[PDB]
């Protein structure tokens, strides 16, 4: 019965081995999930450098 | 770091130039700070009483020199075609920046600098110039989705780094051979996964400021330095030059960890025949680690017979022997890290 | 424990 | 037809400064190049700004150089040869001859100077160099002027340390 | 744009260096793709916006408004070597200064 | 057709650039001349880029900060040379 | 101590440290009185600007007299 | 350099003196404590010189007594064979092998033939090395100057007259040459010499003066030998050190007085040499800055290990330097298991070391 | 767009001949070229105009000889018998080895190299009739491990987006 506890605990971690190879080989192909394969672009800056842009239309003058 | 205030300024100016480098978002901003970067570094690596570091210093310097500026041309030539600042579809100015690249990371083919050069230096700026300069061009070719040229840079790299090893006797350029054949390892590891590359590093530089400890400390520039090394009981050289047998990816050690995630990754990738061409190309570099062990495992030398005391420091033979234990006995912490799921 | 390496293994480094 | 003539003359240039073995016939065809290509360079821009700038860089780098001309290469023999002053005349006279019977409206660059841009952008009625050089000074790229004069002044602590003042003159054989 | 690999705060002055948002006139479409770029990812970005890239690409590279250009251009020179564009007529007639 | 008849000259001047910078000359001062032309160069394409934008040729001054803390690098280098060696022959220096 | 040696070996050094230190005041004092009132609203402006009445930008517009 | 008298009494320190023996100096040490606060006329090397027996201990004890220096007397073997402990390490030589036994300077002068003995000319150059960098490790961090009863640079002379006299062959000389080469230009070369100028017979009768056995019943005390080191000396090693030091010769026939020796070294200018900053005259005793001064303190009191571990060099080609390795374990497992070099020489319990449970302190450049 | 642009396995093995030998030619063209440009540069430099041309026909037209020699016993052992198999890349790969050893003038070279790449061979065929690839495209591609969203550690404030999840 140790046997079959542990062939159960093994065949279970094999099962869910498996699962999550499915899981990350269709998360890698379209890229869907920002966990593990998404390469985080941001547009912070570009916002960042347009406020600065709309600031600076009204320092204009004299 | 030795001897000057202002070498501890030009380190600062280095771990601010390579952490703006890889932080870009534009290849102009890791542009500069591989500018940054390159004049850190030109000063460590220059000492007036050396005839040959200066000559280290001018080659390492005309290296990076062309590199940088062929990785500008590339760069500007990428955004006048493709005006963001990356590519859509991989192209033959993609290559240009990743050659631009691997003549900075030293890979084959353009790898002819970089241990012609190291004949030149001290050991704590080979340790500078072997790990924390791959930081920056290594980083940055993770930017770049190119197979072929990244696989024949792997190939190369592996089979040089491993075959030139054999011949030099002098224990700088044999590490910076070793150091080749390591960098094959890291640019296989690129392109499939970022986080395992960063492990295979950190492992690498660990075993890299390990071995740099025993032999700066102890001035063993040759291997028959080696043999010549007194020791006040031969268990301890025993014991110390198990290091090579780590850095060659034996297990139980701690080395054999770095490799293995490399080759569970790579084969979770579907890479097969690169990987067994990487395992024969190891045989050859545990071969030359093991002329090194050939200095203490055989029990009993014929020594010299002058010497008799051994000298070191103290914080740093303190903190060489930390990292010892580590390099050893590092696989009962497998446990305890969590990166790798 | 009969042979140890002697300056004849020791020329060829 | 003058952008076209500067083509010409940075091209025989060009040629000339890969054939020449002396440094001083380096340095001269490097300065009549820059003076090419800071004219070259103004005609892209709406202003002439960065052309005056470039010059003052490049007639502050090469002011050095000739001190490093004549205390190391000072001796050494110029060589003429009439292959290259031949090769150089007839590519030269074959550009301004194509140059001449070209189209100039393909050849011109499509960069818009201060004239071709249009009537309706009220940011070009401004002074000329204010907008271009703004984003120096302005709030989010101050700090890379900030890096760049901390930068300077670490460039200057390296050159002081690797030229050793007390260690004597430079000249050959010291 | 690229991505920030192990991004710190010395990122922050390095981000704003080169971008079309200062008075350009392309900006906006830039700023629209990096719309996408924000939601959709550098890597689904390139495929689930081809049509906000390419406008992006020929409204600040030019490249289809100058090979229509180059293209006019040819037409006219072909017809006048082909010999069915007379040579006084070869030019058509100029804008005004004050146009454009 | 496009990138032939707009910026495929600097291109060919900085490839020609480069092997006026990998040649074998005697003296370490022509690389250097190389250098300056190789700047030059891409002076000209980083101007080409930074013209089609409108307003972000203020960054075509930093790139010449760091070519010259590049020139500076190598004069000093060229002095160093001096502290250890009579020469700046290439042949001087050591192979290995 | 250290004053009156700078001041007889370098005298135009002191001169113009003084004059350095009086210019950072008055930079201070410029900035101060700048963002004391109203000063990124200056009262004539580049261009020609036009505002609706709805615009936020409209109530901020200044009235003064030349 | 002022005496005691001239400076109206005992010398006084221009700053406080830095403790290098228990502190110890690094490139972070290199900030707050600087190296030239402590220098003055007094803070220079004074090495004495001569033949074998001139009188070289009283006149030194009697110089740094007159001049306020520390004086450092010429290093024997009794620094090795006698440990911390006080053990003297002479009685282990029954159960060494005859290729490891003690051989210390009556041992070369019973059996000047032996093969070990050109050993004991490389150790001896290595401890007065390990008396070189304590000297400098007392000018450069206290600021008091030193001297010395024999140099460095004043062993290879002793190693040309075993080679001339037969007691070396050419290969014992061109490895003590290639450590020479090594390890030499380290080191900074004395401020002053002074020489005791003696003829070849005179020492001898000196040897008289001194009636001691093993120097009388001896070999190498011969006219050919003397006339060796003094051929040496007076060719060689004067004439290639004053291109740097102030050299004083002394005729010593007579007994001598200290006084107007001491009064010899105020008439001299060392201001002199530092007109031209490419003087060969005290050239590595010029600093032009504050942080080449911190530069070379931190090279000759963090650093020791490094010069010491500099005298690693393989020479395998002589059969007279190369240890059995049978008879290298037998030499470790006696040598290393006699009491009070069982452990460091702060950790060992079978020497009456007290309080070793709580004890985590080493010694700053000591030999383990 | 010519003869040239061809593949080895744009068609079945045995049907096309001339697009085969130009392939395995242009392979053979590129790793000749390879190697003796940093060759001719590197080490044994000739010092001369047609001794350099020498050494690249020296380094190059074996390797011409080697896929010729191949691709005609492939060939050749593909339309003697009906079946399709491993071994006519074997006795294709000792015909190459017999090239080698005419190149070097060393019999046993041209054995040893006619069974290496014979097994080079035979393990080609059996990717090509298995379906398996040498060097296939990376189905996983981690650009990060977990969190890559959550540690971004920059200074500045983010200004409010201009793109929404939520449906109009
Ligand atoms: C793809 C596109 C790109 C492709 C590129 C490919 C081409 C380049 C490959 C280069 C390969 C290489 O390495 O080659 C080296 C190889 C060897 O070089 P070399 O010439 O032997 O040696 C040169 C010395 O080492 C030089 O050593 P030096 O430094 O001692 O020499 C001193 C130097 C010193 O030079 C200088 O100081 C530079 C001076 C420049 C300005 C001069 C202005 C003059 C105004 C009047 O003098 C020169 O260089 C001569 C310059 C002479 C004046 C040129 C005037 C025209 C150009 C003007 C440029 C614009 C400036 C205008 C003025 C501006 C004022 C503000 O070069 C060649 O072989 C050259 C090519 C020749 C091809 C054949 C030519 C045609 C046939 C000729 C024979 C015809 C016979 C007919 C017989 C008919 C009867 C039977
Ligand atoms: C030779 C092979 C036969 C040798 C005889 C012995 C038999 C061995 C086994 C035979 C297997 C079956 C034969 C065959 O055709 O296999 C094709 C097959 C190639 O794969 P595939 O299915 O045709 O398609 C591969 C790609 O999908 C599609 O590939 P791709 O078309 O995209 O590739 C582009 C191609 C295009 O090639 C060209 O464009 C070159 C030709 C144009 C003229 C170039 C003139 C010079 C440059 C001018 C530039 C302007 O360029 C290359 O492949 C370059 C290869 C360079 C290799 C060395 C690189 C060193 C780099 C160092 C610096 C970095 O397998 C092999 O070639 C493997 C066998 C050869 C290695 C054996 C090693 C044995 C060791 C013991
Ligand atoms: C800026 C202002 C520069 C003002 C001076 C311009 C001089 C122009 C010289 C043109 C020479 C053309 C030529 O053929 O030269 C080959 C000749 C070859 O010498 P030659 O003696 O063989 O030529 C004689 C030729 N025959 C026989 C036909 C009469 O070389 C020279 O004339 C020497 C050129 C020296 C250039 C010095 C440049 C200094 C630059 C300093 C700054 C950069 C560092
Ligand atoms: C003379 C040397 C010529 C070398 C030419 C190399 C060409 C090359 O690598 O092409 C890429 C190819 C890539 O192969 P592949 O498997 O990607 O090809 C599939 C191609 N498509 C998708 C179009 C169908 O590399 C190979 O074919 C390598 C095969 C190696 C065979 C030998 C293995 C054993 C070696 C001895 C043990
Ligand atoms: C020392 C550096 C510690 C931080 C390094 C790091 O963040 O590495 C990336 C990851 C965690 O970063 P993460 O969780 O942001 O994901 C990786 C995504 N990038 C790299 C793009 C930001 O850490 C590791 O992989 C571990 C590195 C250290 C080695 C393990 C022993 C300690
Ligand atoms: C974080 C950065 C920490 C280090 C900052 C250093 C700033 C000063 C840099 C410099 O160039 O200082 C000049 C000099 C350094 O010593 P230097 O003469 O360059 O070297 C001789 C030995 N080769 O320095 C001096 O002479 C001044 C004394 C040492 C520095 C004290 C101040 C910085 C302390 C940290
Ligand atoms: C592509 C993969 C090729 C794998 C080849 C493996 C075997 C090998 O390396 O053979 C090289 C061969 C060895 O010859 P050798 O052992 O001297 O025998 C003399 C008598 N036959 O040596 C020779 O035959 C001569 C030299 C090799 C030329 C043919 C092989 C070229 C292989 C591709 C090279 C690509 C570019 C490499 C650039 C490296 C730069 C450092
Ligand atoms: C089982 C597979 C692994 C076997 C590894 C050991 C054998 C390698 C191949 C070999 O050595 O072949 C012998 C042959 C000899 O060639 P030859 O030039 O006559 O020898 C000169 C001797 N100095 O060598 C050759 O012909 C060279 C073949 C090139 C590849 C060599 C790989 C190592
Ligand atoms: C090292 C740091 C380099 C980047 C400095 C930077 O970009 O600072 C910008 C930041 C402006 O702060 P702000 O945008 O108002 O954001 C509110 C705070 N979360 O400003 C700050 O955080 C103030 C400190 C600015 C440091 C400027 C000098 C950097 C030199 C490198
Ligand atoms: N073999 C050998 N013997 C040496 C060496 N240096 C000194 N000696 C021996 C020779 C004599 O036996 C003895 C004389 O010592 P010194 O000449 O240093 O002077 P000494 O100790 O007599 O002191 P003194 O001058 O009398 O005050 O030391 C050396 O390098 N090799
Ligand atoms: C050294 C700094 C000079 C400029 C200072 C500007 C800020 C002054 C105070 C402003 C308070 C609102």
């Amino acid at each position: 019965e140790k046997s079959l506890h542990y062939l159960y605990e093994e065949n279970e971690k094999a099962q869910i081995r498996l699962l999550e190879d499915e899981v990350r080989r269709k998360m890698s192909e379209r890229n869907d999930y920002q966990a593990y394969y998404y390469r985080p672009s941001v547009a912070k800056y570009h916002r960042i450098s347009k406020e600065a842009a709309d600031e600076l239309e009204a320092l204009r003058g004299d | 770091m030795f001897n000057n205030s202002s070498k501890i300024l030009f380190i600062t100016i280095m771990i601010i130039g390579t952490l703006i480098t890889v932080t870009s978002n534009s290849w102009l901003g890791a542009w500069m700070g591989l500018e940054i970067n390159l004049l850190s570094f030109i000063p460590l690596l220059s000492d007036n009483n050396n005839l040959m570091s200066t000559e280290a210093s001018l080659k390492y310097f005309l290296t990076q020199v062309l590199a940088s500026t062929v990785l500008l041309f590339s760069s500007i030539l990428l955004m006048l075609k493709n005006n963001m600042n990356n590519e859509i579809n991989e192209s033959f100015t993609s290559m240009i920046i990743m050659s631009a690249l691997l003549l900075k990371s030293g890979a084959a083919p353009f790898h002819f600098w970089f241990p012609n050069m190291m004949e030149g230096l001290t050991w704590m700026n080979a340790l500078m110039l072997m790990t924390w300069q791959k930081i920056a061009p290594l980083m940055l070719i993770s930017y770049l989705n190119i197979k072929y040229l990244l696989l024949i840079s792997v190939i190369l790299s592996v089979i040089i780094g491993a075959i030139g090893g054999l011949n030099q006797t002098s224990l700088r350029k044999l590490m910076a051979f070793s150091s080749i054949n390591h960098l094959g390892w890291m640019l296989s590891s690129l392109m499939i996964s970022e986080s395992i590359w960063l492990i295979y590093f950190f492992f690498y530089s660990f075993l890299s400021f390990v071995l740099t400890f025993m032999f700066n400390i102890f001035k063993l520039f040759h291997l028959n330095q080696l043999f010549s090394w007194f020791v006040n009981s031969k268990i301890l050289k025993f014991t110390l030059f198990m290091n090579f047998l780590s850095l060659g990816g034996l297990p139980p050690f701690l080395g054999f960890l770095p490799k293995w995630l490399v080759i569970q990754q790579l084969t979770l990738c579907n890479q097969y025949f690169m990987l067994t061409l990487m395992m024969m190309s190891t045989l050859i570099t545990l071969f030359f680690y093991l002329r090194i062990c050939y200095s203490a495992f055989m029990m009993n030398y014929f020594e010299n017979n002058w010497i008799m005391k051994m000298n070191m420091n103290s914080i740093n033979y303190n903190m060489y022997m930390i990292m010892t234990f580590f390099s050893i006995f590092g696989l009962f912490l497998i446990s305890l890290f969590y990166f790798m799921f | 424990a009969k042979w140890y390496p002697d300056p004849e293994f020791m020329k060829q480094f | 037809m003058i952008q076209l003539m500067l083509y010409s003359l940075i091209i025989t240039t060009s040629i000339i400064f890969l054939n020449m073995i002396h440094p001083l016939a380096l340095g001269l065809t490097l300065l009549i190049q820059t003076i090419f290509v800071c004219l070259l360079t103004g005609l892209m821009t709406k202003s002439f700004w960065y052309s005056y700038i470039l010059f003052l860089i490049f007639l502050g780098g090469m002011l050095v150089l000739f001190i490093y001309v004549t205390s190391l290469a000072s001796n050494e023999m110029f060589n003429l040869s009439m292959k290259l002053t031949l090769f150089s005349s007839l590519i030269l006279i074959f550009m301004l001859i194509l140059s001449f019977i070209m189209d100039k409206t393909s050849s011109s660059l499509f960069l818009m100077n201060n004239d071709m841009q249009s009537i309706i952008n009220m940011n070009s009625y401004f002074m000329e160099n204010s907008l271009s050089l703004n984003k120096l000074y302005n709030f989010p790229t101050n700090f890379i002027t900030i890096l760049l004069m901390n930068y300077l002044l670490i460039t200057l602590i390296v050159i002081v340390k690797i030229t050793k003042l007390f260690k004597g003159p430079i000249r050959m054989m010291s | 744009s690229l991505t920030p690999f192990l991004r710190l705060p010395l990122t922050d002055l390095t981000g704003c260096l080169i971008n079309h948002q200062t008075y350009d006139k392309c900006g906006k479409f830039e700023m629209k793709m990096m719309e996408c770029f924000e939601a959709y990812g550098l890597e689904r970005g390139k495929r689930e916006c081809a049509d906000l890239i390419s406008d992006f690409q020929e409204c600040v590279g030019m490249q289809k408004q100058l090979m229509r250009f180059h293209a006019m251009r040819n037409e006219r020179y072909k017809q006048w070597l082909k010999g069915e564009r007379k040579g006084q007529e070869f030019f058509a007639d100029p804008p005004r200064v004050d146009a454009y | 057709m496009i990138m032939i008849l707009y910026w495929s000259l600097p291109m060919i001047l900085f490839i020609l650039g480069l092997f006026c910078f990998v040649s074998n000359r005697k003296h370490l001062l022509s690389m250097l001349l190389s250098l300056e032309f190789i700047v030059l160069m891409l002076f000209f394409m980083l101007f080409i880029y930074l013209n089609m934008l409108n307003y972000e040729s203020y960054f075509s001054m930093m790139f010449l900060t760091f070519s010259v803390c590049e020139g500076a690098l190598g004069l000093s280098i060229l002095v160093s040379m001096i502290r250890t060696h009579g020469n700046d022959y290439f042949q001087s220096f050591s192979i290995m | 101590s250290l004053l009156k040696r700078a001041w007889n070996e370098i005298p135009d050094i002191v001169g113009g440290s003084a004059l350095a230190l009086a210019g950072i005041v008055m930079a201070t004092i410029g900035v101060a009185n700048y963002y004391a009132k109203d000063g990124d609203n200056r009262r004539y402006k580049l261009g020609y600007v036009v505002y609706r009445h709805d615009d936020p930008r409209a109530l901020k517009v200044r009235n003064d007299e030349d | 350099i002022s005496g005691k008298t001239m400076r109206g009494g005992p010398r006084v320190p221009k700053a406080a003196p830095y403790p290098y023996k228990t502190k110890k100096y690094s490139v972070f040490n290199a900030i707050f404590d600087k190296t030239s606060k402590r220098f003055d006329e007094n803070s220079k090397v004074i090495c004495v010189e001569g033949p074998i027996a001139a009188g070289k201990s009283k006149f030194a004890k009697e110089l740094a007594e007159e001049l306020d220096m520390e004086y450092y007397p010429a290093v024997d073997l009794d620094l090795i064979y006698i440990n911390s402990y006080g053990y003297d390490m002479r009685k282990l030589d029954p159960q060494l092998p005859p290729s490891c036994r003690s051989y210390d300077v009556r041992n070369f002068c019973l059996d000047p033939s032996h093969d070990l003995a050109a050993q004991f000319q490389i150790r001896m150059y290595m401890l007065r090395y390990s008396q070189y960098i304590d000297a400098l490790q007392h000018v450069l961090s206290t600021g008091q100057g030193v001297v010395l009863e024999r140099s460095p640079y004043s062993d290879f002379v002793f190693m040309e007259a075993m080679f001339r006299q037969g007691y070396l062959s050419r290969g014992a000389r061109s490895v003590y040459n290639e450590l020479r080469q090594n390890t030499i230009g380290e080191l900074l070369k004395p401020h002053l010499v002074i020489y005791l100028d003696l003829p070849v017979d005179a020492v001898k009768k000196q040897i008289k003066a001194r009636n001691v056995d093993y120097e009388v019943q001896s070999k190498v005390f011969s006219d050919a030998y003397l006339s060796d080191l003094e051929q040496l000396y007076k060719q060689q090693y004067l004439k290639d050190i004053s291109t740097h030091a102030e050299l004083l010769i002394y005729d010593w026939t007579a007994g001598g007085e200290t006084e107007v020796v001491v009064e010899d070294i105020e008439r001299i200018d060392f201001n002199q040499f530092e007109a031209d900053i490419h003087n060969k005259k005290m050239l590595d005793w010029r600093f032009p800055l504050e942080a080449e001064w911190c530069e070379a303190r931190i090279k000759y009191c963090h650093e020791k290990p490094d010069l010491m571990n500099y005298f690693n060099v393989p020479r395998f080609d002589v059969p007279e330097l190369v240890r059995s390795a049978d008879d290298g374990k037998v030499w470790r497992d006696v040598w290393f298991n006699a009491p009070g070099m069982k452990y460091r020489p702060g950790y060992n319990a079978d020497m009456g070391d007290e309080g070793l449970l709580t004890k985590t302190k080493i010694g700053i450049n000591q030999g383990i | 767009m010519s003869l040239l642009r061809s593949k080895y396995y744009d068609h079945p093995d045995g049907e096309d001949a001339f697009g085969k030998i130009v392939a395995t030619n242009k392979y053979a063209v590129s790793a000749g070229v390879a190697w003796s440009m940093f060759d001719v540069l590197t080490l044994s430099k000739p010092q001369g105009y047609l001794p350099t041309l020498g050494r690249f026909a020296y380094n190059t037209g074996p390797l011409m000889g080697m896929a010729t020699a191949f691709t005609l016993t492939t060939l050749v052992a593909t339309n003697a018998r009906g079946k399709d198999d491993k071994i006519n890349y074997l006795i294709g790969g000792f015909a190459a080895g017999g090239v080698f050893g005419a190149w070097k003038h060393n019999h046993v070279a041209g054995l040893c190299a006619g069974l290496f790449l014979g097994i080079a061979g035979v393990i080609k065929k059996m990717s090509i009739e298995q379906g398996w690839e040498f060097f296939p495209n990376t189905p996983i591609k981690q650009y990060g491990g977990l969190n890559i969203a959550g540690n971004d550690w920059t200074i500045m404030a983010d200004p409010p987006k201009n793109w929404t999840t939520e449906k109009p």
